[PDB]
Order: C-alpha cells, then structure tokens, then sequence
C-alpha cells in the first residue's frame, strides 16, 4: 500500500531538488541529447565523423575548448572532456543534502572513486547504436570509426557502448538519473573513508528517493530499482577495465590547462 | 591529479 504522506512528499522534494541541481550542473541533459540524436530539435544539426576524411573536416568545423596521430588527438579530447565532467560532478555533489557537512577528505574520496562511474552513466545519455555526441552536441562520432583507431585506442570506447546499449534500454529520464548519480557518489564502501555511517545514512535517504521515483515514473518495470542497483555492480568493473587500460596507454604512449595551473 | 581538480572545485 503506497501512500501520499509527509514522508513520500519529502522524497519527491529531494528528487526535485536533485533534478534542478542536475539541470544547472549538466547543460546537455538526456532529453536534449535525445532531441539531437532523434532529429526532433530546431537546434543546429551535429557534424557526423564516420571516417578519416569526415574526421579531418571535423577538426576544422567542430570547435572544441598538437599531435600528428588522429587516434591520439581523439583520446586527448576525451581526456580533456573527462576533466570538465569532474568539475560539473563535484559541483552537483555539493548540492546533495548532507554532502558538504561530511569530512572534506571523505568528500574527496567519494568523488575520486565515483566520477568514472558517473561519466560512463552520463555518456550513455549521449550515445545510440551509431555513436556518441561530442563537443556538447556540435559533433557525432560513430562507434565503428572509434573502433577503427589503431590499438590500443580502438577499444577505449567499446565497453562504454556495451554498457550504454543495455543501460539506455531501461529508458531512464533526467529525473531518474539525478537520483541514481547521487546514490553512486554516496557509496560507503569506497576505500579510505574515515566516517562511513554518515555516508550510508545519506545513501539510505537517496535509495528511498530513487525507489519512489522509479515506482512513480516506470509503471511497466516493477523491479527497475533492483535493475539499477545491478548496473552499479557492472559500472565498478567497467571502471576497473578503463583504469587498467589508462595504465597501458600512459606507459606505452608518449595535459589539460587546469592540470598545469 | 584528479584530487587536485576535486579539491579546487569543492572550495
Ligand atoms: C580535437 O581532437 C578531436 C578531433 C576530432 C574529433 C574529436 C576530437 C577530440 N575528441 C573528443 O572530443 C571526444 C570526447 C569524448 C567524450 O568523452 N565526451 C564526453 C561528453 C560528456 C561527458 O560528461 C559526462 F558527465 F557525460 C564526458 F565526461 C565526456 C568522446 Cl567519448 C570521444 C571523443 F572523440
């Protein structure tokens, strides 16, 4: 027996507070990515990079914010956008009720071990079966073109696509994702945390909020909550293979302006 | 490195 009582209304307020904060922190929402990807927007159409000639034109006509290998220039671009995503996700984290009242070293640990899992979550919002929106929607790079880059770069995006295909089938919206990303950030099992109970307490409240959100928003998926928790298990391991691959590249191949200052 | 950006962004 679900009920509209003060407890539920507080979970809906928490859900709305997180959604609003999500909208401020991440200008390219899933609703907007979906409008661009499905050509259901009046907005300027993205430039498609589907081969080497289309990439060369792309560097010219997609403006972002040298190295003679195409594959390295692409990977570096991904690494710079990842840095930017860490800033926006930290900004988002600050808006989660209880997060800035935690020991700063724990705040750093939560974000240190979480941002990769959130990047792969939010990347899914920008992907379909054909590829991924780049430069906040000015560009679209195809899955197969990324795959065609010489080793070890050809496989850097594949596991994100594998994850995204199955994650996007759950049809989550920005309201669902905002709560989901907050559950990830407040994970009490990160290594090196001083004070666990206060983190689990916020996560408990976030879990209740997420559960209510998915029940209200997804009438034809009675165990979507259990499905989303299963995806946090996936994500941890995807991040394991990502981290392990970034080792190889850094020590087998020859730095963002914020990382200099 | 990651910590650098997180620490600055949190302030
Ligand atoms: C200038 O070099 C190039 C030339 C031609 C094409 C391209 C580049 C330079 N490469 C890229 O821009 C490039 C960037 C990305 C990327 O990771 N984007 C991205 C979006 C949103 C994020 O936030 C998160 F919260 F969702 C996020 F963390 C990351 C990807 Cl997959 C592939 C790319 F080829």
């Amino acid at each position: 027996h679900m009920q509209l009582n003060p407890e539920s209304a507080d979970l809906r307020a928490l859900a709305k507070h997180l959604y609003d904060s999500y909208i401020k922190s991440f200008p390219l929402t899933k609703a907007k990515a979906r409008a661009i990807l499905t050509g259901k927007t009046t907005d300027k159409s993205p430039f498609v990079i589907y081969d080497m000639n289309s990439l060369m034109m792309g560097e010219d006509k997609i403006k972002f914010k040298q190295s003679k290998e195409v594959a390295i220039r692409i990977f570096q671009g991904a690494q710079f956008r990842s840095v930017e995503a860490v800033q926006e996700i930290t900004e988002y984290a600050k808006s989660i009720p209880g997060f800035v009242n935690l020991d700063l070293n724990d705040q750093v640990t939560l974000l240190k071990y979480g941002v990769h899992e959130i990047i792969y979550t939010m990347l899914a919002s920008l992907m379909n079966k054909d590829g991924v929106l780049i430069s906040e929607g000015q560009g679209f790079m195809t899955r197969e073109f990324l795959k065609s880059l010489r080793k070890p770069f050809g496989d850097f995006m594949e596991p994100k696509f594998e994850f995204a295909v199955k994650f996007n089938a759950l049809e989550l919206d920005d309201s669902d994702l905002a709560i989901f990303i907050a559950v990830i950030i407040l994970s009490g099992d990160r290594p090196g945390l001083l004070n666990v109970k206060p983190i689990e307490d916020i996560q408990d409240n976030l879990l209740q909020a997420l559960e209510l959100q998915l029940k209200l928003n997804h009438p034809e998926s009675s165990q979507l909550f259990a499905k989303l928790l299963q995806k946090m298990t996936d994500l941890r391991q995807i991040v394991t293979e990502h981290v392990q691959l970034l080792q190889v590249i850094k020590k087998t191949e020859t730095l963002h302006p914020l990382l200099q200052e | 490195g990651l910590e650098a950006i997180i620490r600055k962004a949190l302030m």
